RNA sequence: CCCGAUGCAAACUGCGAAUACCGGAGAAUGUUAUCACGGGAGACACACGGCGGGUGCUAACGUCCGUC
RNA sequence: CCUCCUAAAGAGUAACGGAGGAGCACGAAGGUUGGCUAAUCCUGGUCGGACAUCAGGAGGUUAGUGCAAUGGCAUAAGCCAGCUUGACUGCGAGCGUGACGGCGCGAGCAGGUGCGAAAGCAGGUCAUAGUGAUCCGGUGGUUCUGAAUGGAAGGGCCAUCGCUCAACG
RNA sequence: UGCCUGGCGGCCGUAGCGCGGUGGUCCCACCUGACCCCAUGCCGAACUCAGAAGUGAAACGCCGUAGCGCCGAUGGUAGUGUGGGGUCUCCCCAUGCGAGAGUAGGGAACUGCCAGGCA
């Protein structure tokens, strides 16, 4: 509970004062983070997919899980059941550690960082975005870079609507839009 | 030609191990003392009186043989 | 949904064993308590049951549902069935896993005089 | 590409019987008119008309199906 | 040979009709036990233009179910996984099909097995086409028999193989 | 015997969709931790283990709401068996059976056993 206890101590009180809920846990809470990767150009060979899987495993505390293509299409030249990428689901302490380390250091160290797109929601109160050039994280050593790729981080929130999602995002001070 | 359809109906006496209905699909399901072959040909596992019922949330049709 | 998933998983085995038209034993696992029941082939009557909800079993149990409570429920249901004479009813694990306390209660019932 | 309305489909039916088939009970009548076996047969190019149809150019006094 | 209508609500039912599909294949694509459930649309984003993975919602089987098609599949008959080969041996009441040989289903019995804690299931494939009666030939086993006797040849029985006879009871 | 909550069945949309109110007495649910029973084709996602720390937020329970789904008479209509007729390509007459759709009406279901709290 590196940040769970601190989160409950700090964010809950401010949000309750903001909304004045009748229950302590009515505040939206983070459940998990989906760490997908939309390379879209791993069809050439499996070496790139293996490298991306290794990078994701190094980033997190657990091995990633590969996923297959939902459908086969001709425009994109995709067969059925073709593995195109891998994802990671974090629940417990690893997710808290990942969130704290990305918010603390990762967010400021972005070139031309115009800020997170508030309107870029899922339409119900959850946020999902891809910060490209994942080299920002120190875990990805500069000497150990093969090709430029992008991340797909989705925050799972219990927000009833978009307003609660905005409130939860601002609870982390929302550096700027 | 292939003989399909129903050959035993409600209230019709049937002996043990007698075909009740043939069907390419499964328009009926075994009820009580009713079997089901590989070809979905319903048959009775014991002597009795045939009967058709409508049951299930989806309004399915079942064939059941009441014991004599 | 969780409840929908559990009931849809259980109903398959329920109907499969009901096809024989024989007595069944159904045990429901709850984080607090444990429920047990024996159902006749008719399916609209109860013959024997015992759960931790009643105070008659919680005297020796610190918690409502646990290993000790599961064992006590097993003993209670076995004794009640034997005195009533269910005569080797079938067992259904409420479409749940026979991997937790379900195994413990099943073993307790078996050693208590259940032939299922 | 899709949606609302508007008509049809023998190879569509979220609905759907009169009629014909089978199963059970029943008063009445029918030279058992019902069924099994055995001996002995004839025929094995049918026509016309009604009914619901396919084909046919819904032209046919054309042709082909099942019932009478 | 098979799928819907024609074919007129039992079944069957003509025509040089409308549409056609097949001679396959699997030692897993089967059985067991466990877990799961989709086509499609919108919103956001690195290549993304209207259609790559992902997050959410709507949707609730309109996909998938190997075949061209029909009827079914949510308890899924579909998907993933632990084991295995019950695709075993001798049988099998009774039922349906037809003019007929014959063909299909088939509860249940005895022996031994696989799965599942057990209850229980397993005698091939979601069902409906994948076939070739007929004699002849290659191989191995079987004293069953052997034209007076001991043997041999020959005959008999068991298991496999040679097929657009596409014209294929 | 009266109210509330749970399991087991019938009924299979008169049981459904949506809206409002409402629930922590018991019970139920969310949930902390999981190094231990146990598991992730990664993830305590699901199963399982130790609880009332906190809550009824969410699911679900109950009442109302007929906006929305359904059935549904009565009558009429088309259709059809039987016998006849016409102007026989089609229709009518006497008689029997009688559609679909839609109208009135309904309901926010009902029902049997036990258990825990409230009485």
């Amino acid at each position: 509970a590196k940040l769970h206890d601190y989160y409950k101590d700090e964010v809950v009180k401010k949000l309750m004062t903001e909304f004045n809920y009748n229950s302590v846990m009515q505040v939206p809470r983070v459940e998990k983070i989906t760490l997908n990767m939309g390379v879209g150009e791993a069809i050439a060979d499996k070496k790139l997919l293996d490298n991306a899987a290794a990078d994701l495993a190094a980033i997190s505390g657990q091995k990633p899980l590969i996923t297959k293509a939902r459908k086969s299409v001709a425009g994109f030249k995709i067969r059925q059941g073709y593995p195109i990428g891998c994802k990671v689901t974090l629940r417990g302490e690893r997710m808290w550690e990942f969130f704290e380390r990305l918010i603390t250091i990762a967010v400021p160290r972005i070139r031309d960082f115009r800020g997170l797109s508030a309107k870029s929601f899922d339409g119900r109160g959850n946020y999902s975005m891809g910060v490209r050039e994942q080299i920002i994280f120190p875990e990805i050593d500069y000497d150990k870079v093969d090709r430029v790729r992008g991340l797909d981080i989705t925050i799972t929130t219990t927000a009833k609507s978009d307003e609660e999602g905005r409130a939860l995002l601002a609870a982390f001070d929302f550096p700027f839009r | 030609a292939k003989r399909l359809g129903v050959k035993r109906f409600g209230g019709e006496s049937v002996l043990a191990g007698s075909i009740i209905v043939r069907q390419r699909g499964t328009k009926f399901h075994a009820g009580a003392n009713v079997g089901c072959g590989r070809d979905h040909t319903l048959f009775a596992k014991a002597d009795g009186k045939v009967k058709f019922e409508v049951k299930g949330p989806k309004n399915r049709k079942f064939i059941s043989i009441e014991a004599e | 949904d969780k409840k929908s998933a559990r009931i849809r998983r259980a109903t398959r085995a329920r109907r499969k064993l009901q096809e024989l038209g024989a007595t069944r034993l159904v045990v429901h696992r709850t984080p607090r308590h444990i429920y047990a029941q024996v159902i006749a082939p008719n399916g609209s009557e109860v013959l024997v049951a015992a759960s931790t909800v009643e105070k008659a079993i919680a005297e020796q149990l610190k918690y409502t549902g646990n290993k000790d409570a599961a064992a006590a429920v097993g003993k209670a249901v076995a004794e009640r069935a034997l005195e009533k004479g269910i005569k080797d009813v079938s067992f259904d694990r409420s479409g749940f896993q026979y991997h937790g306390r379900v195994q413990a209660l099943a073993d307790a019932a078996r050693e208590a005089g259940l032939q299922f």
